[PDB]
């Protein structure tokens, strides 16, 4: 209907595809941050998921904050004891951008266990805005997924939730996921989720839309399959906890497919 | 920071902040400054600012007001805009007795649709199209302004803020509180504005939400001086059903705009 925006979805898809390239953080930014690591980032991103659950925020909000963080850290050296302040400011900024009812600032100070002060959060907010030069309308894995869901015949709630879940898992591990674009991560996630539940493939309709085939999506699939397989053993666990709920149909409790199949 | 700029007069107050006419003492350029106070002990940079700035930096079109610069301080945020000489509301009021020439009306609608189509092409709802937020110059251009209430939507849309467009320009799907609303709400608005350019008075000047609804039901069932073409487009811009309602992109291809030009507005 009009809610699926038929006169504009093609135009919109092209622009998101064009913008995700310009909002992409630098691939090896962690190699240049002398005080912080990938592991540390994983703690942070996982903690944001917990924040997302407690305050019942939109997943889009989570994906944006992660983009804000990676971009900030792609240009600013941050010490370990300030990583969470950045992260908190990112979540606030993302909330304000995306949420109908963003949590008030005091609520963001609360979840940082009073490690930081209200003023610090407020100052970091402005700092994040400057570094990102107010460019906050970044395309996310979610914005692509939600478009791909329109190509289901018919719609499957287990798939959508599983697609959400996998794409979400990628936010945790900068290695490797920093080197894939949101649209690609979404594409792999969608295939992998669809194949698990129903048993079928990345649809032909979405091949003419994206220009992505499984052969182009191969490297990403393999990495995402790995992560899926390993997920129960991962240090960070909040995404699996989140996706055990009836809300998300418990798709994290499903068994990952042993193999995918694809080569001569 | 603002040493270069010289305040001339107060322009007024948008959805947020305060707007001034100002001149760059060095270049001679006349600008409009949207001044935004922060808010540092509470509550931060307002989401209206964050959205307008983030979006308007992206959107670069002849029919969308141009954001020139963003100037920071610790306590004040100054948006530097291109100045436009007046708004559609004052122009219509100025043209209450004379009328607005039709080829001008056609032009303004054509441009408003071009600007809006560019918004919709880039996943942006404006959500506050009223004649006060539509700016005209002396060259003949009209532009969409104040993106303070704008939002970057997704495909498909989800539930957005309800308290969203000013009563008189509000689409029925917002009035009746339908969980989803989309690009159609902006079309509805331009529809009411089209009508308003012809008659030089609001089409549905409701006193309340109920009244607003009833006024809509009267007219469309439950604008005299306009040609057959004009009415067709109008009623397609004001379809009850948001799915049936015309898109801006399709509106530009209407026979109504076949002979369109770009006249200079009568009056200063
Ligand atoms: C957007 C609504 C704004 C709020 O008063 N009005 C307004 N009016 C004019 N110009 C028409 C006008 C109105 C009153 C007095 C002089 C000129 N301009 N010119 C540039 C801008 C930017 C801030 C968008 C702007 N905003």
């Amino acid at each position: 209907s009009v809610n699926e925006v038929p006169d504009y979805h093609e135009d919109i898809h092209t622009y998101l595809r064009e913008m995700e390239v310009k909002c992409k953080p630098k691939v090896g930014y962690m190699k240049k941050q002398p005080d912080i690591t990938n592991s540390m980032r994983a703690i942070l991103v996982d903690w944001l998921v917990e924040v997302g659950e407690e305050y019942k925020l939109q997943n889009e909000t989570l994906h944006l904050a992660v983009n804000y963080i990676d971009r900030f850290l792609s240009s600013m050296s941050v010490l370990r004891g300030k990583l969470q302040l950045v992260g908190t400011a990112a979540m606030l900024l993302a909330s304000k951008f995306e949420e109908i009812y963003p949590p008030e600032v005091a609520e963001f100070v609360y979840i940082t266990d009073d490690t930081y002060t209200k003023k610090q959060v407020l100052r970091m907010e402005h700092l994040v805005l400057k570094v990102l030069a107010f460019d906050l309308a970044a395309p996310t894995i979610n914005q692509f997924l939600t478009q791909y869901f329109l190509h289901q015949q018919p719609a499957n709630c287990k798939v959508e939730s599983l697609a959400m879940f996998l794409g979400e898992l990628s936010l945790i591990d900068a290695d490797p996921y920093l080197k894939y674009l949101p649209s690609v991560i979404a594409a792999a996630a969608f295939h992998l989720a669809l194949y698990t539940v129903t048993g079928q493939s990345w649809p032909e309709s979405l091949v003419q839309k994206t220009g992505y085939t499984l052969e182009t999506l191969k490297p990403c699939l393999l990495d995402l399959h790995q992560t899926y397989l390993r997920a129960p053993q991962h240090a960070q666990q909040s995404i699996r906890e989140k996706y055990k709920n009836s809300k998300y149909h418990g798709v994290s409790l499903l068994n990952p497919p042993e193999t995918l199949n694809v080569e001569h | 920071s603002m040493e270069n700029f010289q305040k001339v007069e107060k322009i007024g107050e948008g959805t947020y902040g305060v707007v001034y006419k100002a001149r760059n003492k060095l270049t001679g350029e006349v600008v409009a400054l949207k001044k935004i106070r922060l808010d540092t002990e509470t509550e931060g940079v307002p989401s209206t600012a964050i959205r307008e700035i983030s979006l308007l930096k992206e959107l670069n079109h002849p029919n969308i007001v141009k954001l020139l610069d963003v100037i920071h301080t610790e306590n004040k945020l100054y948006l530097v805009f291109e100045f436009l000489h007046q708004d559609l509301k004052k122009f219509m009021d100025a043209s209450a007795l004379t009328g607005i020439p039709l080829p001008l009306i056609k032009s303004y609608l054509f441009q408003l649709l071009q600007g809006l189509a560019f918004c919709h092409s880039h996943r942006v709802l404006h959500r506050d199209l009223k004649p006060q937020n539509l700016l005209i110059n002396t060259e003949g251009a009209i532009k969409l302004a104040d993106f303070g209430l704008a939002r970057a939507f997704g495909v498909p849309v989800r539930t957005y803020t309800h308290e969203v467009v000013t009563l008189w320009y509000r689409a029925p799907e917002i009035l009746l509180g339908c969980k989803y609303y989309s690009t159609a709400v902006d079309i509805w608005s331009l529809g009411c504005i089209f009508a308003e350019m012809v008659t030089r008075r609001a089409l549905f000047p409701g006193d309340s939400e109920i009244d607003q609804l009833f006024r809509i039901f009267r007219t469309l069932g439950t604008v005299p001086p306009l040609d057959e073409d004009g009415r067709s487009l109008l009623s397609q811009m004001l379809h009850y059903d948001p799915n049936k309602r015309i898109s801006a992109k399709a509106a530009l291809a209407h026979p109504f705009f076949q002979d369109v030009t770009k006249p200079v507005p009568h009056l200063r």
